[PDB]
RNA sequence: GUGCCGAAAUGUACUAUCACUGAUACCAUAAAGGGAGUCCAUGUAUAUACUAGGGCCCCGAAAAUGAAUGGCGCAUAUAGUACUACCGAUCUCAG
């Protein structure tokens, strides 16, 4: 019960790092970087009729 | 004609949920069904709320959209005074005072009401 | 013994509320059974009832289900479905009910409760059509619909003369209560109104 | 600190995988394939709401792939492995299903294997030391009651909004309320 | 409820190629265990990486920089209905990316009647008021928005104080 | 033994189809799960007259049932079906508050 | 005691021990709770509602606390002994040091305005809720 | 499973729906083919014209005793989606 108080503190001390303003904006910048480029056109088939 | 619209900077008495019975101002709109709201008595975090669990009053603060906390609280200082002074807002305090009433005080209220009803019955 | 002003209400919503509190063991009048209002257009409500008229026993109509056209026994039938009426507890419970088209001379004096979640405002949307029970019954042949309206007019005149007297009592009661606030005190008035 | 070192460097600390598991039988006996109840008889999970600790290797994991619809299982933390054995722990001695009571029970069975008292037995589970299967066989199967939230859907997996199969760390959330 | 997650995974080292390319997937799931399984679905389907030979390195939980204020969210998705696949760009107004994604799973299941099994999102991102092109959401970015609350609720202010009678009749008017 | 809060005997505990060891009572003025937790523990008493011999039946409250404030309740002689509808007395001891 | 429990050296085969664990004899040689506390928030001289037995709806002041969960009541209409089962603690607390003395309770309550009228008054239940009644 | 019959939220949050109509696996039937009904929507051209389509709803849809979403009835008790509380077997657990 002394040890499980210490382990409760150390696991809670990680949540201070996780929810810090410095660390969260880095993770959100990684998530914004991860997403793909914007598609110009939707629809199943583009259809191209170039001569020859 | 509807008088009282949902608007940026309007005071509202939230009827439903964990924040029931507490005045709060609508700092930003989001949707048809929902609003961002700032609670002024309690000091919770501001958060999204449905408008249907909200209900409204006449009074309106001059504020910008997504106002700062405490800055928007200064705008509401006139209207919370006008709310609790008005007779619709007296029933908010009466429910609250009655709710916290304790044993002995309920005997005091019963005895003063007997003295009230005795002296009224004379004048007929 | 409760009385229920059933104007504004929905038929099934009221009947579900009423049938539950009969089984809890409580006597319950409803009144103004004709101004209960169903969902649907007048076309649609009639076609529902015309299907119900077809349902007869073929060997002979006399043993057939009876088709009550009065609003006070259309509503009573809708309640009878929701109670186990063939058992002794249900038949005792169903005997405690009362419906009246137009509030009669007995129950004018009683205080009239209005069960709020069965009101047609709360349960139907805006911009969808509804019809009364009286309108439907007259169409289905009820012959006393006209008579009830005449009676309502006579009553609601006499109900108005009650309120003009009851204003005059309660106004001079407030002027009497204006005096007694000074006799108790300044701080005693706060304790009655606000609660300290 | 090994995690927070790698983030400051650049890298990822991937953790060590789970050395053992804890396998509740969720569904009962009947309407069941004979291969898939041979496999449950090998884990000694015959009745509904029974559980033991099972060591994880490619033998036992591939057995658990066959029986995934019948069981909920995951990787319990040390506080959960403790709290099972102190409360509900029993020793299956000479096929008798005896309650654990006192440490002189488990000294007599397991003292030659250097496991003296109930702290040493619980340790031999969660570290998965060399005499694990002695210590696991010594424990009778646990017998749990159906939990005080209920749970949503027997017949779907946890991964698709249900119950059965692997739930990794969140078995601890289940066992708290089973106890 | 759904929480945005970033998951990075890789294949095991062969002796032919130690240190391969890892790959990341944005996924939306209630907890860390489900987020792994959504990663292995997308990794297998596209980049040809199976559960049975691959690590998974870091389940990062994306929390918002600020949930204090409202943002617009474009959501490019495909959804599949029997006999055809449709591509749709839909957008929403919400406090966070997750609450926008939770909205559209309800809206597609409502409007089009397709489940989250059939749906496959391409791109979520926050979007400015200038680049926003849909009319019903553009109205909330303007100033001087009034709408009334026509149709009030009748609920209990607290669940203790509910009742099934009333003397007076409730008024459900907006006012 | 006067002083009680009125409470109807609304039903036996039952499934859909099957129902007498325990009973359900709707205590007057109680409408919530957290509201009805106060009356957990407390002692009910049924009473009835035989002409000139007024008997009493106890009567206890175990747990709340559902979200309507209905509460479960044993009696020492479990109730007859003729009581369905009628009142009983929920006396408010033993009160730890 | 659970000492003298020893493992059998037999290896009979009728009964087999699968792992290292061996069958246990479980034999000895032939030769041969609860505190029930007093309840907190019942001090010396708290005003209390009596709801059980002989007195119902009658308020009383606790002259002194006997201990073991039983307290002896005093007041106008007095001196009885009953457990915390039959008592409800009000917030109000009249200052009385002394044990029993029925005369001192009315004398002490004469200090506090209309507390003597409060104590002699019955407590009763009406139309329109004890759970919500904050005491 | 939780309007009432019927034990248990007409629960909270979010989208569709007006039709003599719809309503929970096995299951107690409905298709090809249509619709400036309504909601959502793809690509182009100049607020407007031209359509890639998708749901829900309508038409297509006729049998003999009077007739059955189980009934009453409902129209936010209909069609989907998400999250908690709750009732419920001779299973499970405790004695």
């Amino acid at each position: 019960q002394k040890a499980l108080k210490e382990v409760a503190e150390l696991r809670a001390a990680q949540e201070a790092k996780r929810t810090s303003p410095e660390v969260v904006k880095a993770v959100f910048a990684e998530a914004v970087a991860a997403q793909p480029a914007t598609p110009d056109n939707m629809s199943t088939q583009i259809i191209n009729h170039i001569p020859l | 004609p509807f008088k009282q619209f949902v608007e940026i900077g309007r005071v509202a008495l939230i009827n439903f949920g964990e924040l029931v019975d507490k005045l709060a101002i609508i700092v930003d709109i989001v949707d048809d069904k929902r609003v961002l709201i700032d609670v002024l008595e309690f000091d919770a975090p501001r958060q999204t709320i449905p408008i249907q669990r909200l209900k409204l009053t006449d009074y309106v603060a001059k504020i910008q959209r997504n106002a700062a906390p405490e800055a928007a609280k200064a705008a509401a200082k006139d209207f919370i005074k006008q709310f609790y002074e008005s007779a619709w807002g007296k029933q908010v305090i009466a429910r609250k005072n009655k709710a916290q009433m304790n044993d002995f005080q309920r005997f005091k209220y019963a005895q003063l009401e007997a003295k009230r009803d005795a002296l009224v019955a004379k004048e007929l | 013994p409760i009385v229920i002003d059933a104007k504004g209400h929905i038929q099934g919503r009221l009947a579900a509320a009423v049938a539950k509190q009969l089984l809890k063991g409580r006597k319950v009048v409803v009144v103004r059974c004709e101004e209960i209002e169903l969902n649907g257009q007048h076309k649609f409500t009639v076609h529902t009832y015309e299907r119900f008229l077809n349902k007869t026993t073929n060997s002979n109509p006399r043993d057939g289900p009876f088709h009550q056209r009065a609003p006070h026994e259309i509503f009573a039938r809708a309640v009878r479905g929701m109670i186990p009426y063939k058992t002794h507890r249900g038949a005792d419970a169903f005997a405690n009910l009362q419906c009246y088209e137009g509030i009669p001379a007995k129950y004018v004096s009683y205080k009239r409760l209005v069960i709020p979640h069965a009101l047609r405002c709360v349960s139907i949307h805006t911009d969808r059509p509804t019809t009364k029970l009286g309108r439907l019954s007259t169409t289905m042949g009820w012959k006393y619909g006209n008579v009830v309206a005449q009676l309502e007019e006579q009553r609601k005149a006499e109900s108005a003369k009650y309120f003009e007297a009851k204003k005059a009592a309660q106004d001079k009661r407030a002027a009497a209560i204006e005096k007694v606030n000074k006799q108790l005190g300044a701080q005693a008035v706060k304790f009655l109104e606000t609660f300290q | 600190d090994a995690e927070n070192k790698a983030t400051a460097e650049g890298a990822f600390y991937v953790p060590a995988e789970a050395k053992f598991a804890f396998v509740i039988r969720t569904k009962g006996t009947n309407k069941l394939h004979p291969d898939v109840r041979k496999i449950l008889h090998l884990f000694r999970l015959n009745q509904k709401h029974n559980a033991i600790f099972v060591r994880l290797n490619k033998a036992t994991i591939e057995m658990l792939k066959r029986v995934t619809p019948q069981v909920a299982f995951g990787y319990p933390s040390v506080d959960m492995v403790r709290k099972l054995i102190y409360k509900l722990g029993t020793a299956n001695l000479n096929g008798q299903r005896i309650p654990i009571a006192d440490n002189q029970i488990i000294k007599v069975a397991l003292g030659h294997l250097c496991i003296e008292s109930v702290e040493d037995l619980a340790h031999e589970i969660y570290t998965v030391g060399p005499n694990f299967a002695a210590a696991n066989r010594f424990l009778a199967v646990f017998k749990l009651h159906a939990p005080k939230g209920g749970y949503k859907k027997i017949n779907r997996a946890y991964v698709e909004g249900g119950d059965y199969g692997n739930r990794e760390h969140l078995i601890d959330e289940l066992i708290e309320r089973m106890i | 409820s759904l929480k945005q997650y970033l998951v990075i995974g890789r294949p095991y080292p062969t002796k032919e190629i130690p240190n391969p390319p890892a790959v990341r997937v944005q996924v939306f799931a209630p907890d860390e265990v489900i987020a792994k399984s959504k990663f292995w679905t997308v990794a297998q389907r596209i980049a040809r990486l199976k559960k049975a030979h691959g690590e998974v390195l870091a389940v990062k939980h994306v929390i918002e920089p600020e949930p204090t204020r409202v943002k617009n969210y474009g959501v490019w998705l495909s959804y599949r209905s029997t006999r055809n696949h449709h591509n749709v760009y839909k957008e929403y107004r919400d406090t966070t990316t997750e609450g926008a994604a939770t909205k559209m799973l309800a809206e597609l299941a409502g409007t089009h009647d397709v489940s989250a099994d059939n749906i496959s999102i391409i791109k979520i991102a926050e979007v400015a008021d200038k680049d926003l092109v849909h009319k019903n959401i553009s109205q909330f970015t303007h100033e001087n928005i009034k709408f009334p609350m026509l149709k009030q609720s009748i609920r209990a202010p607290t669940a203790s104080a509910r009742k099934v009678f009333a003397a007076t009749r409730p008024t459900v008017c907006g006012f | 033994v006067k002083l009680f809060v009125p409470a109807t005997f609304v039903s036996f505990r039952r499934s859909k189809r099957i129902i007498p060891n325990q009973a359900l009572l709707e205590i007057q003025g109680v409408v919530s799960k957290e509201e009805a937790q106060f009356y957990a523990g407390k002692k009910v008493a049924s009473v009835w007259k035989f002409d000139k011999q007024e008997f009493i039946n106890w009567g206890v409250i175990t747990q709340p049932h559902g979200n309507s404030g209905v509460v479960r309740a044993k009696f020492e002689k479990n109730l007859p079906p003729q009581m369905l509808g009628k009142q009983v007395r929920v006396m408010l001891y033993p009160s730890t508050i | 005691e659970l000492l003298f429990i020893s493992p059998i050296a037999k290896k009979d085969i009728k009964r087999p021990s699968w792992r290292g664990i061996p069958r246990i004899s479980f034999t000895r040689p032939a030769v041969a709770a609860k505190a029930v506390e007093t309840r907190a928030n019942l001090k010396v001289g708290t005003v209390v509602i009596i709801v059980g037995g002989e007195h119902q709806g009658k308020r009383a002041v606790v002259v002194a606390d006997q201990g073991a969960g039983i307290v002896k009541v005093a007041g106008p209409v007095p001196v009885n002994e009953i457990s915390q089962d039959y008592l409800i603690a009000t917030s109000t607390s009249i200052d009385v040091a002394a044990n029993a003395t029925e005369a001192q309770v009315e004398a002490a309550a004469a200090k506090v305005p209309e507390m003597v009228d409060y104590l002699k008054a019955p407590f009763t239940i009406k139309k329109g809720r004890i759970h919500l009644m904050k005491f």
